[PDB]
C-alpha cells in the first residue's frame, strides 16, 4: 500500500537533492 | 606474479576505460637475436647486421582521427578492431602505460621500455576539472588551499570562452568574457574582492531572474 | 533512537549544558557579508 | 504559488573564474570612473594582481593574453589542459598583432585623467557567479 | 539568449549588426569550409577562421570589447 | 584668437557593402542595401592651451553625466496574457529596450509593440515592429530597424503598450550613458618607441605623470547614434550642451560663495589664527569632474596656496573640497571667484571655439 | 624596477622564492612527510606509466617542468597528490586545535 | 591606527599615478636562463 | 552606507588581521548594544585599539598589507625606471587630499619644485615623530649577487 511507495519514495528522499556542468557533476559523483 | 593466481572478473560496479593498445615485434626481434648469436658462434662477424631494430607503436592513425571527428568511426568500431581496448583497476595492474603518445615516439625503438598502451593525458581528469583551461600550468590545490575548508536562478546571457576547452563540447558554458584589468586601483580589490563596472552590471551582466516556489502552500495586508 | 529521556537531555554539543547554558540564541543582531572599504577607519564598519 | 526576483549582479556577489579564484564585489564604479586605454578599452572587472602568486594561478594569465590575441583575429582555440603550450609564442602572437610582447597598455585613471607610469596587464578573462 | 543591444564593456551599440553578422557569420564559415557540409563539420575546426574582416567590413570599430562579445555570445535559438 | 578647440575630425562609422557576405545578408534579413539611418560618429578634437582637467571633465561629462534620452516601459505596459511567451520576461525584454541607441528631440513620443507568432517556427521580433502610437508623426527614424528585440516561439505572443522617451544622466543608469571613449593622448610629451623590450613595461611617455604638466591634448569619443543627413549638427550640439552643463554646475558653486557672510550649509569657512584661512565645500552628488577642475584652476590660480585638494568618496555621494591659504575670508574668497571665472570663460571660449570649427 | 611579481615577492607583500622557482625554473622533486612518492600503485610500482622497479627519479615524483612550461600527467599527478596531503593536514590539525 | 590609515591613504594615492600590475611576461624566462635551467636540470638528473 | 543597493558588512583591509578574514565570502555577525551599560562598556573596554597591540605575541596585530606594502615601497623608492623618485607640488598635495587628517603646508613650494616621496612620508611621520633605523625586505643577500 502507501507504506511501500512512501517507504522507497522516502529512501530517496535522504539527501539525494539536484549550472548544467553543477548537475551533471553531480550525477558523475 | 607473486601468486600464480588467474582471476576472471564479470560483476558491476568495475571501473573501466578505453586505452589504446600498443603493439610491437618483440618476436622477430627475439628470432634476429638468435640469429645474430649464432652468427658470432659461426665467426662470420655479420651478427650485428642480422640484428633489426626494435619498434613499438600503436594502431591509432590520424586518418582514424579524422574519422572520429567527423562521426564516421565510434569507440564500438575501435574495439570491434585491436586499435583500442577497456581496461579495469584490476588489470591495470598488468599494463604498462605510456602517458602520451610524445612518449611513445620517444620510446620507439627503446626495447627496454615496452609499453602495453598508451594514455590520451586529458583522461586523468573530469568535466568540471577539464572545463579550467591550461589546468596543467596551475596548480589547483594551492589554489584552493587559501580556500579549503569552511530555488532557481536562470541567467540571460551567456558566451562561450575565447580559450575553449573539450568540456565546452558536452555543457552550455556559463559566464561572460569580461574585460579584467590587473591592477591596483584605490586599494578596493584586496584580499580577493573585486571592482566591478557599475554600467556593467546595469547592461545586464550576470544578471537573471531567482524563482522560489511556494507550492508546499501579527498584522498582514489581506487585501 | 527516538527514545525520549530526561538524562539524554543534559549531555553532548547539542545537549541542555553546551547548547543552551553555555552559548545562546540572541535577537538584535545581523549578519552578512563582509568586503573591503579603503576609505573606512581601522575602528570603524559599514 | 511562484515567485521570481530579478538579481542583478550585487555587491557582495561571488565572482570566479575558471581556475578557481573566488572574489566578491566590493564596489561598483560609473564608468566615466574606470580606467581606460589610449585606445578606450576599459576593464568590466579589476582583479588585484596580489592573488597571483599565493594563488599559482598562471592559467588565468596565458588564458588572458590567449582571449587578447583571439579576440584581436576574431577566433576561439583549444586550451585544453595537457595541450602542447609554449607562452613566448603566445607572446610573441601578440606583439604579431599589432600589440605589445607582454599584452600591456597604457592606461589613464579615469577620476583624474593622469596616464599610469607602468603599462597595465588588461584583457578578456572568462568569469562566472557562484550561485 | 541573443547577442547583447549593446557591447557589454563600452557600450557600443553592436546590436544593431548583431542579427546581420549571425547571418554573414554562416556564409562564410560555410565558404571557407568547402565541400560537404553535413553538420558533421568541427566546432572547434569551424571556430579556427577568422572573422575580422568581416567584422571590420560591417563597421564596428577594432576593440577587444566589442569583437569578444560579438563573436562569443550564445543564441538561445540555435541551442533550444 | 585663443582656438583652444583647434582641430576637429568627425569619421562616421559606415557598413561596407562591397563585402559580398554582409550585402547578402543585409538585403536578406531587411532589404538593407544602404546605410542605415542612424549611424555611429567618431569625434577626435584637439585640444591645445587647456588644462588637462578641463579636457578630461568634458570627456567624462560627455560620457554621462550629460541629459540623455532612452526607451522605457510604464508600469503596467507589459500586458501579461495566455499566449505571453515564457523566455521573454519583462525583466529581458526591458533591457533590451533600455539600451536601444535614439537620436529624440521630443518627448511625448510613445511606441507601441504588439507580435504574434502564428507560424510553426520560432520567430524574431525587431526593432521595426516597434510602431508610434503617441505624439507627432515622425519624420526621421529615431533608432535603427535591426536591433532584435527578441524572439517567440509558435503560437505566443509579446504585447508591450506603453513605450516612452525617459531623461536621465549616465552614471544614474548606464542605459543613459551617450559617448565611448576611443583615443586620450597627449601631444605635449615624447613618447618612447614601446616595441622594444627595454620600454614594453612602461606607459611609453618619457615624463613620469607625477611631474608631467600637459597642456596639447587629442580626444577621441564615438555617439552610438546621430542622424546620417545631421551628423555635422548633432555632434555640435553635443559639444555645446557638455560644456554649458559644466558652467552650470560651476556657476552653482559660485553662488555658494557669493552668499559667504550668510550662514550657508554647504561652505564653512574658519581661521586657523596661522594667519591661514580654511574653506570646506560640501556640494552633494557631485562627481570628479568638478571636483577636479576646481583643485585645478585653483591652483593654477594661486601656486603659492598653502593647500588645495578634494575627495569624493563613493560611498559619501558628495564630493569635499578643502582650500587653506595664507589670507583673509575675504581675499581668500576673492581669489576662489577669480578662478571660478577663469574657468567659466575657458570653457565659454571651448563653446564658441566648437561653433566655429564643427559648423 | 619594472617586475610586478619580484616587486611583490621581494618586498614581503605576497608570495615567496620557491613560488617564483615553481613558476619558473622548475618545481623539482616532491617530497611527502619528507620522502619522496611511495609505491602504492602496486609491489615495485608507483604509477601505471612507469615500470616496476623503476630506477629514474621522475618515476618518484621528480618535476622537471615549471608551472608555466607544463606539466605532464605524471607529474601533475604527483603534485596533486602533494597539495591534497597539505590540504589534510591542514584540516585535521584544525580539528585537533 | 591612524596613521596605519593615513600611511596606507598615502600608498594607496601614489599608486594611484604610478600604477602596478602583474603580467604574463613577469613569469617569462629568456631563451639562455631556460638553457642554463636546463643544463642544472640535466646536471641534477646526472647524479641522480 | 546610505545607498540602498549596498547590503555587505563593509571594513577596512587591515582590520582583518583582527578576525583572520578575507573577502572570499567570508561572513560576520554584528550587533550594536542598546542599553546604556553595554554601550558604555563597549566604547570604553572592548575597542578595536585595545586589540593592536596582540595578547598572544605582544605585538602589532595590523599593518600595512597587499597593495598598500607595495604602494610604500614604491613611494619610498629612490629611483624609478623614468629617474628620480619626485612629484611637483600638485600631485605631492594630491596625495594627502584623502587621508583625513589636517593637511600639512605647501606653502613653500613652488609649482614647478619636485618633490621625493620620502618627503611627504616624513611629514605624515613628524605628525607623530618616532625613531626607527633597519634593513628592508627589499635588501636580501640572496638576490645581492
Ligand atoms: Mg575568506
Ligand atoms: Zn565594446
Amino acid at each position: 500500500a502507501s507504506d511501500l511507495n512512501r517507504s522507497m519514495e522516502q529512501s530517496i528522499i535522504s539527501g539525494n537533492k539536484t549550472n548544467l556542468l553543477n548537475t551533471i557533476s553531480a550525477l558523475r559523483t | 606474479s607473486m601468486v600464480d593466481e588467474v582471476e576472471f572478473w564479470l560483476d558491476v560496479g568495475r571501473l573501466t576505460r578505453p586505452l589504446l593498445i600498443v603493439d610491437n615485434n618483440i618476436e622477430k626481434y627475439n628470432q634476429a637475436c638468435y640469429k645474430a648469436a649464432e652468427a658470432r658462434k659461426k665467426g662470420d662477424k655479420d651478427w650485428e647486421k642480422h640484428k633489426i631494430p626494435f619498434i613499438q607503436n600503436t594502431r591509432f592513425t590520424s586518418q582514424m582521427a579524422k574519422d572520429i571527428l567527423a562521426g564516421t568511426l565510434t569507440l564500438e568500431d575501435l574495439v570491434a578492431q585491436g586499435i583500442c581496448e577497456f581496461i579495469t583497476p584490476e588489470e591495470a595492474e598488468n599494463c604498462l602505460v605510456a602517458f602520451s603518445i610524445i612518449e611513445l615516439r620517444k620510446h620507439k625503438h627503446d626495447v627496454t621500455r615496452r609499453f602495453t598502451h598508451v594514455d590520451v593525458p586529458q583522461a586523468i581528469l573530469g568535466l568540471a576539472a577539464l572545463v579550467s583551461p591550461y589546468a596543467n600550468c596551475t596548480q589547483p590545490a594551492r589554489v584552493t588551499y587559501e580556500t579549503n575548508q569552511g530555488n532557481r536562478f536562470f541567467q540571460f546571457y551567456n558566451e562561450m570562452p575565447l580559450v575553449k576547452t573539450i568540456a565546452h563540447n558536452y555543457v552550455i558554458p556559463n559566464g561572460l568574457n569580461t574585460i579584467v584589468a590587473y591592477m591596483i586601483y584605490g586599494g578596493y580589490n584586496q584580499e580577493d574582492s573585486v571592482i566591478v563596472s557599475q554600467s556593467f552590471i546595469d547592461r545586464g551582466g550576470f544578471a537573471g531572474t531567482f524563482y522560489r516556489e511556494e507550492k508546499v502552500e501579527g498584522a498582514n495586508y489581506e487585501k | 533512537r527516538p527514545a525520549p529521556s530526561i538524562m539524554r537531555r543534559l549531555p553532548r554539543k547539542e545537549g541542555r549544558i553546551r547548547k543552551s547554558l553555555l552559548g545562546s540564541q540572541v535577537w538584535s543582531i545581523s549578519r552578512s557579508t563582509i568586503c573591503g572599504n579603503s576609505d573606512l577607519h581601522l575602528d570603524e564598519v559599514g | 504559488m511562484r515567485l521570481r526576483y530579478e538579481r542583478n549582479l550585487n555587491i557582495g556577489d561571488k565572482m570566479s573564474s575558471r581556475s578557481g579564484n573566488k572574489g566578491i564585489a566590493a564596489l561598483a564604479l560609473p564608468t566615466s570612473d574606470m580606467p581606460f586605454t589610449e585606445d578606450g578599452l576599459q576593464p568590466d572587472l579589476i582583479v588585484n594582481p596580489h592573488s597571483h602568486p599565493s594563488r599559482m594561478t598562471n592559467g588565468q594569465m596565458i588564458e588572458t593574453t590567449v582571449g587578447l590575441a583571439n579576440a584581436l583575429q576574431g577566433v576561439v582555440t583549444d586550451g585544453t589542459a595537457f595541450l602542447p603550450i609554449n607562452v613566448q609564442l603566445l607572446s610573441e602572437r601578440l606583439a604579431q598583432e599589432g600589440l605589445r610582447f607582454n599584452g600591456c597598455q597604457k592606461m589613464f585613471n579615469g577620476q583624474t585623467g593622469e596616464y599610469f607610469d607602468a603599462a597595465i596587464f588588461i584583457g578578456p578573462t572568462y568569469h562566472q557567479r557562484l550561485q | 539568449m541573443l547577442i547583447p543591444v549593446v557591447c557589454f564593456t563600452c557600450g557600443f551599440p553592436i546590436g544593431t549588426y548583431a542579427a546581420i553578422f549571425d547571418k554573414a557569420r554562416t556564409e562564410y564559415i560555410k565558404t571557407k569550409m568547402d565541400g560537404t557540409l553535413p553538420q558533421n563539420i568541427p566546432l572547434d575546426a569551424s571556430l579556427q577562421i577568422e572573422l575580422k574582416d568581416l567584422i571590420t567590413a560591417l563597421g564596428i570599430p577594432m576593440r577587444v570589447c566589442c569583437r569578444t562579445h560579438l563573436i562569443t555570445t550564445l543564441d538561445y535559438r540555435k541551442y533550444y | 584668437m585663443e582656438k583652444i578647440f583647434q582641430n576637429v575630425e568627425i569619421k562616421p562609422f559606415l557598413i561596407d557593402f562591397s563585402n559580398p557576405f554582409i550585402k547578402n545578408a543585409a538585403k536578406r534579413l531587411f532589404q538593407l542595401e544602404e546605410q542605415l539611418p542612424l549611424v555611429p560618429v567618431n569625434v577626435v578634437m584637439d585640444f591645445k592651451g587647456i588644462s588637462r582637467a578641463a579636457v578630461h571633465g568634458l570627456s567624462r561629462v560627455l560620457q554621462d553625466e550629460i541629459p540623455n534620452y532612452m526607451l522605457d516601459i510604464k508600469p503596467g505596459g507589459y500586458k501579461i496574457e495566455d499566449s505571453t511567451d515564457l523566455f521573454m520576461t519583462e525583466q529581458f525584454i526591458r533591457n533590451r529596450i533600455n539600451f536601444i541607441p535614439i537620436y529624440a528631440k521630443n518627448e511625448t513620443l510613445v511606441f507601441a509593440l504588439r507580435s504574434l507568432n502564428n507560424s510553426c517556427e520560432v520567430k524574431t521580433i525587431y526593432s521595426r515592429d516597434l510602431i508610434q502610437v503617441a505624439g507627432p508623426k515622425l519624420k526621421y527614424p529615431i533608432f535603427n530597424p535591426t536591433f532584435e528585440i527578441g524572439f517567440l516561439q509558435p503560437g505566443k505572443s509579446l504585447i508591450i503598450e506603453d513605450i516612452y522617451i525617459k531623461k536621465g544622466i549616465g552614471r544614474k543608469h548606464a542605459a543613459f550613458n551617450l559617448a565611448v571613449k576611443t583615443h586620450f593622448s597627449h601631444l605635449d610629451i615624447e613618447q618612447y618607441p614601446t616595441d622594444k623590450k627595454e620600454y614594453m613595461a612602461l606607459s611609453g611617455y618619457k615624463q613620469s605623470s607625477m611631474t608631467s604638466d600637459p597642456r596639447h591634448h587629442r580626444l577621441g569619443l564615438c555617439f552610438p547614434a546621430v542622424p546620417l543627413p545631421h551628423i555635422n549638427q548633432a555632434v555640435r550640439t553635443y559639444l555645446k550642451n557638455a560644456c554649458r552643463i559644466i558652467i552650470g554646475r560651476i556657476q552653482s558653486i559660485q553662488k555658494i560663495y557669493e552668499n559667504f557672510e550668510e550662514p550657508q550649509p554647504e561652505l564653512v569657512l574658519f581661521s586657523l589664527d596661522e594667519e591661514k584661512t580654511k574653506a570646506i565645500i560640501t556640494i552633494k552628488d557631485e562627481t570628479h569632474t568638478i571636483g577636479n577642475l576646481l583643485k585645478t584652476c585653483i591652483y593654477e590660480m594661486i601656486p603659492d596656496i598653502s593647500f588645495v585638494g578634494y575627495q569624493c568618496v563613493p560611498h559619501k555621494q558628495e564630493m569635499v573640497l578643502t582650500i587653506i591659504h595664507k589670507a583673509s575670508q575675504e581675499d581668500l574668497i576673492t581669489l576662489l571667484e577669480k578662478s571660478i571665472q577663469n574657468i567659466i570663460q575657458t570653457f565659454q571660449i571651448l563653446e564658441k571655439n566648437v561653433d566655429e570649427l564643427i559648423a | 624596477e619594472t617586475n610586478g611579481l619580484f616587486q611583490m615577492v621581494a618586498t614581503g607583500a605576497k608570495g615567496s622564492n620557491p613560488n617564483m622557482i615553481h613558476i619558473m625554473a622548475g618545481i623539482g622533486q616532491i617530497e611527502i612527510n619528507t620522502q619522496r612518492i611511495q609505491p602504492q600503485f602496486s609491489f615495485g610500482r608507483t604509477l601505471v606509466y612507469y615500470p616496476r622497479f623503476a630506477l629514474e627519479a621522475q618515476a618518484y615524483g621528480f618535476i622537471c617542468n615549471s608551472y608555466i612550461a607544463g606539466l605532464t600527467s605524471p607529474e601533475f599527478i604527483f603534485g596533486e597528490m602533494n597539495g591534497r596531503f597539505d590540504l589534510i593536514n591542514k584540516a585535521l590539525s584544525t580539528s585537533s586545535t | 591606527l591612524k596613521m596605519i590609515f593615513a600611511t596606507q591613504q598615502l600608498a594607496l594615492n601614489y599608486v594611484r599615478n604610478a600604477g602596478f600590475t602583474v603580467s604574463t611576461a613577469d613569469m617569462l624566462l629568456t631563451p639562455e636562463a631556460h638553457q642554463e635551467v636546463q643544463e642544472i636540470i640535466n646536471k641534477l638528473l646526472l647524479e641522480s | 552606507l546610505e545607498n540602498p543597493k549596498i547590503s555587505t558588512f563593509q571594513m577596512n583591509v587591515s582590520a582583518c588581521a583582527w578576525y583572520n578574514a578575507d573577502f572570499d565570502g567570508d561572513q560576520m555577525n554584528l550587533w550594536v548594544p542598546w542599553s546604556v551599560m553595554s554601550r558604555v562598556e563597549a566604547e570604553l573596554l572592548c575597542s578595536v585599539r585595545n586589540w593592536f597591540i596582540s595578547t598572544k605575541s605582544s605585538g602589532p596585530v595590523n599593518g600595512q598589507v597587499q597593495d598598500s606594502t607595495v604602494g610604500s615601497f614604491l613611494l619610498t623608492r629612490t629611483n624609478t625606471p623614468m629617474g628620480k623618485n619626485v612629484m611637483n607640488k600638485l600631485h605631492a598635495m594630491g596625495l594627502f587630499q584623502t587621508t583625513q587628517t589636517d593637511p600639512p603646508c605647501f606653502a613653500n613650494y613652488s609649482p614647478t619644485d619636485l618633490l621625493d616621496g620620502k618627503s611627504v612620508v616624513s611629514m605624515l611621520l613628524k605628525q607623530t615623530p618616532i625613531n626607527y633605523q633597519r634593513a628592508p625586505t627589499w635588501y636580501s643577500e640572496v638576490y645581492a649577487p
